């Protein structure tokens, strides 16, 4: 039978620091930084998806699922990675079908957002549809600007 | 994309 099995990160406190050194190794940042980002994992949103196997020695894939302020019915889907030595096996399509039927299913959720740099090729292929871009945060905002952000491709899936 |  299959080994594989997608969790939410806050019923596995023991895999948060693998999943902490599965995303600082695409993107570097603290470990506390990411635990911030791992703690926040709840029942609704925001909720974070780990791909493990029996036994739960490691940390394939990991998935955010994050609230957009002005739409109830939708969500955010970042922090998409799957372990380098594992990629091109298939299991980056499959946590994100699985966050799929999760948002549809659990969450009653209509629509699944998310941006890429230059990753939206695997995008469009597991059927996302390029839109304008959203922001997930109310009217009264501010934060650091930075060049990546006008490179974003927002991108879309109705569920 | 880095949702930090
Ligand atoms: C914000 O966080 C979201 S955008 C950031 C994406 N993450 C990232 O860049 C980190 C490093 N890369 C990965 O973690 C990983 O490679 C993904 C998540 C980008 C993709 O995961 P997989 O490597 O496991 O992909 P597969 O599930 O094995 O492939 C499924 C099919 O999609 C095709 N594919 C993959 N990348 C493609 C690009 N860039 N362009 C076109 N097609 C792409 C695969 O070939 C595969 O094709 P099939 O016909 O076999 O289904």
């Amino acid at each position: 039978g299959s080994p594989f099995n997608v969790v939410p990160i806050h019923n596995y406190p023991e895999l948060m620091k693998d999943t902490c050194a599965l995303i600082n190794a695409e993107w570097p940042r603290s470990e506390t930084a990411r635990m911030r980002s791992l703690e926040a994992s709840c029942d609704s949103l925001p909720c974070s998806l780990v791909l493990t196997t029996e036994g739960m020695c490691r940390v394939i894939a990991h998935l955010k699922l994050s609230p957009i302020n002005s739409k109830k019915k939708a969500c955010f889907v970042e922090s998409v990675v799957v372990d380098k030595r594992h990629r091109g096996q298939g299991f980056g399509k499959l946590i994100m079908k699985f966050a799929e039927d999760y948002c549809r299913v659990v969450l009653d959720l209509k629509t699944i957002y998310l941006s890429t740099i230059d990753q939206d090729g695997f995008y469009e292929r597991i059927g996302y549809e390029y839109c304008a871009p959203i922001t997930m945060y109310g009217p009264r905002h501010c934060e650091l600007p930075s060049l990546q952000n006008a490179k974003k491709k927002y991108m879309k899936k109705v569920l | 994309d880095d949702d930090i």
